[PDB]
């Protein structure tokens, strides 16, 4: 009666590192330990440029029951915008390109943390702590906007496959700002990036498209091509098939924005007209017509995991998650804010009873005055702090002048009472553009 | 007595300034080995350092595990990747062609740690990342050292690791041919 | 006449980047960067050994036109505690050895400045930079006892070659402690490190001989080789030429420190007996004595370079260069320290006219207490030091103290004001060890 | 290689250049400046009409 302390010992490695990210963060576990080992790097200068080896190695202590490489080069697949769309870490150097989908070293490029993180990821350090002592990050960053819908992950777990596709920020944004006003959740639209082509529904699915344009009788320029294949693959699956039959050949012309590869009708072929089958011939052989398959299969904030047909239950149970978990924002300052006023009026008080001087202070030994300070109400509880009172403090335009930033703080400490997190929410909504 | 299959002239060097003259041997390795079953047993008496082995130890292929000069082989790598996964399946590769090494289990593993912290006079010997988790709620003044690699460790923790080693064993499990052909 | 703008070039590749050493701190130009960028790391955790990586891939910025290859293997070859006598800076790896003179890797081994180094190199910071601009090292540090003396240092340049010899501690100890007495200068004794065999003088010019030992009729046991002999050159270059004879054979049996070469002859030899030809044999074939030759070539404290046939002039020049050198310190401490003599006078006095608050302290609003103490004579030069102060000072114990401190500054100043260049010199040369 | 992407051919003038400029460029520190400059000018200076 043993053998299942092996196989709970098994249940170990299928619960807490899974590529499974969470429904709130949109984090996975070796994303989590990778941006806290970013932000340990950053620490003071966030503009500092980290070194990938010294992001990897320093994984070890953070949580990661495994190797530097899968986070080495974890760091540098989503370190690109050529393949997602919202910049969770910037960087000094190239970290892949839609032609070529490949980083340049694992040991060359630098690393930093994006301000837009920032922008988008503030309260992550009231979360509760986790239940194993390793998981220094939390079990979720708490975002405005998740990154489950944020960008893509294209993983498969033990039992479990997210190709949870990229959406277009003003839509998302649109989508929790209105979902946070409590009516019909509007849906994000589908905007990959550095994309002009056609990704639309046909029954349940979005299928994907690129451009081609032709140009004379005999030849086109593609546009673009289907996001599955970026180079070589692509040719090796797609141009070498067609081309190693004589029916057309190809061209490396590859631009800017897309892809710009020049493309040479030969001469046996359908070379069909009425474009409508010469177009179904185009897409039955060039291949612009891609499917896919869409779940949204994500773990919620306790350990089970929740499969949802549309992101708009998805926005609801992060908005859900939200609300709440900065209503403890809005607690804990309220406590701190009370108590933060109590203290001005201990210094502003007092500080005007030292310019006043009715207090005699010279000639007193043992730190007497606080034998007539101990004795107050009030100046008892912060006594020390009020000892720690340098000769600046007798000048009395910092006794007015902290006064009145004692009355800055009660017109900040009734705007804090007086908001709730409605409206605070609507502000974190309104100032990330 | 025993033979040490450590890495390189350093280990060798360190060795030197180390070991007993009477009970501790060694030997080097003069480079990368490629994998060790895709070649033939006249092949194993083409390679240079396995016929060195060979001839040190006195068990040459095609005998009996018998009139061996070294009764113990030791090996002693680096523990972070130069010979994590590198000299350790070729040389168990190679050494499984006397099973009755295994059957004597002539084969040990000596493991240099993975952090150390220097505290009070004495350095403390975290062998591996997973002690290094157990033992921290319980360990003071935390200044860190990485022994990735032999080198990282200096000629008096050489000197407490071979006259006081641990002597790992290396894998045996009840099929021999089955657990050598994951690599290919 | 632009071609010289060629030549002058050729001029700062053949007098900056010359191999001549310089007489003062016994460095090399590429040693001075290697130390900079060690000791840039040190800091605070100047025992945390750092990657030779790090130090390799650092010098960049400290101001070496060259390739970072020559640094990566330099800081290899001269953290040998075997190939050179006194340890200057440690580290954690393979530096060579006598067995093979080779690092095992670069990218496993890690450097470390020494605390010998900073019991022996004081008035570092103190040192005047190079002419050259991006030079971050300076001109030349400072030593106690000179590095040239010390470990020995051997180059080619263009037209001049330094052979400079490695020396015994004590006696370049003894050296530089009694050549700044002024007397009739010890030269130092030379003692290669683990050299158990004998080291005399043949004709002006030293030889180094091993250990042979004659252990049978026909054996030998050369327990010790001559120092610029490893194992496997001085066997295919010697012995092997002594095998393809069958003169001779050889066991492998090394010892502890040294050598361990245990030789035994064959039939076809000479094997001559009466102990005087049989010797002769053994050091014109074995080759147990080795010659050499002497050529003190040094850049002195400036560009230019200067030719000694003795280290006597060389260390009476170190020396002389030293006392001067110590001598500005001197004096730069003595105009630290009355400054800082009469400011803590200043601050004890106020301190007792705090603990007394004689002062009037209380409703001098808009630091009218400073406005008091800008006319006091001594106070004025230092009010935005005067009115550093808490009201933690009130009680008299702090006053008192501060009192002590001041007499201890009094005994100090005057202990570094009656001190001169020889006993702080001396001093330091007392405490290296 | 780099012959046949030029045109010029190994022991003939340059004609049927394929690219009428070559510029080289590497990291100017030590990685091009005297490793493959001096190699590359090795292999052009056997053609003087190109300098």
């Amino acid at each position: 009666s043993i053998i299942d302390n092996e196989a709970l010992a098994y249940a170990m490695y299928t619960v807490e590192n899974r590529a499974i990210p969470n429904m709130i963060d949109g984090f996975k576990p070796v994303q989590r330990f990778v941006i806290a080992r970013a932000l340990d790097l950053a620490r003071g200068n966030k503009d500092k440029f980290h070194k990938l080896a010294s992001i990897a190695g320093g994984v070890a202590d953070l949580g990661y029951h495994h190797g530097e490489n899968s986070a080495q080069d974890a760091g540098a697949l989503m370190a690109n915008t050529w393949n997602n769309n919202f910049p969770l870490l910037d960087g000094q150097g190239n970290f892949g390109s839609r032609t070529v989908q490949k980083a340049a070293a694992s040991r060359y490029i630098f690393a930093r943390v994006s301000k837009n993180f920032y922008n988008v990821y503030k309260d992550t350090e009231y979360a509760p702590v986790h239940q194993d002592k390793e998981h220094i990050p939390p079990a979720f960053y708490l975002p405005i906007i998740p990154t489950v819908l944020l960008n893509g992950v294209s993983g498969i777990a033990t039992g479990y496959a997210t190709y949870i596709l990229p959406h277009s920020v003003s839509s998302v944004k649109k989508a929790v700002l209105q979902a946070l006003q409590g009516k019909k959740v509007t849906k994000p639209k589908v905007e990959f990036p550095e994309f002009r082509g056609e990704v639309v529904e046909i029954d349940g699915q979005y299928e994907i498209r690129g451009t081609y344009k032709f140009t004379s009788r005999t030849q086109m320029h593609i546009t673009e091509i289907p996001y599955k294949y970026d180079r070589e693959t692509y040719v090796s699956k797609i141009l070498d098939p067609l081309e190693n039959k004589g029916f057309i050949t190809w061209d490396d012309a590859c631009g800017e924005h897309g892809f710009g590869f020049k493309v040479k009708f030969r001469k046996e072929y359908s070379l069909s007209d009425n474009e409508e089958e010469r177009h179904a011939k185009i897409m039955k052989d060039f291949g612009l017509i891609e499917r896919r398959s869409q779940n949204i299969t994500v773990i919620n904030e306790k350990g089970k995991l929740q499969v949802y047909d549309n992101v708009v239950d998805l926005i609801k149970d992060f908005v859900e998650v939200r609300k709440t978990y900065v209503q403890k924002r809005i607690d804990n300052k309220i406590k701190e804010t009370e108590s933060a006023f109590r203290l001005a009026f201990a210094k502003a008080h007092f500080i005007k009873k030292v310019i006043s001087g009715e207090i005699v202070v010279q000639g007193k030994t043992r730190k007497e005055l606080t034998e007539e300070l101990s004795k107050i109400d009030m100046y008892s509880s912060y006594v020390d702090k009020l000892v720690g009172m340098n000769i600046f403090h007798m000048t009395s335009d910092e006794a007015k002048k902290l006064a009145e930033e004692a009355k800055a703080k009660k017109e900040e400490n009734e705007y804090w009472k007086t908001t709730d997190v409605v409206t605070e929410y609507t502000k974190d909504l309104e100032e990330i553009k | 007595t025993t033979l040490f299959l450590t890495e390189g002239d350093s280990a060798i060097g360190y060795l030197i300034d180390v070991r007993d003259k009477e009970l501790h041997g060694g030997y080097p390795l003069r480079g990368k080995v490629l994998n060790s079953w895709g070649m033939s047993y006249a092949d194993m008496l083409k390679n240079k350092e396995l016929f060195d082995i060979c001839a040190i130890t006195g068990l040459v292929l095609g005998e009996k595990a018998e009139n061996l000069n070294y009764h113990n082989i030791a090996i002693m790598t680096d523990a972070d990747h130069d010979g994590l996964g590198s000299i350790y399946p070729s040389l168990l590769g190679f050494f499984s062609n006397w099973p009755e090494l295994f059957e004597q289990g002539r084969i040990r593993f000596v493991k240099t740690p993975v952090i150390i912290a220097h505290v009070g006079k004495k350095q403390e010997w975290f062998y591996t990342v997973a002690e290094y988790e157990s033992a921290k709620d319980a360990l003071p003044k935390h200044s860190i050292r990485y022994i990735k690699g032999l080198g990282s460790l200096e000629k008096s923790e050489y000197r407490e690791m071979i006259q006081n080693p641990v002597y790992d064993v290396v894998k045996l499990p009840e099929n021999w041919k089955e657990l050598f052909e994951m690599l290919m």
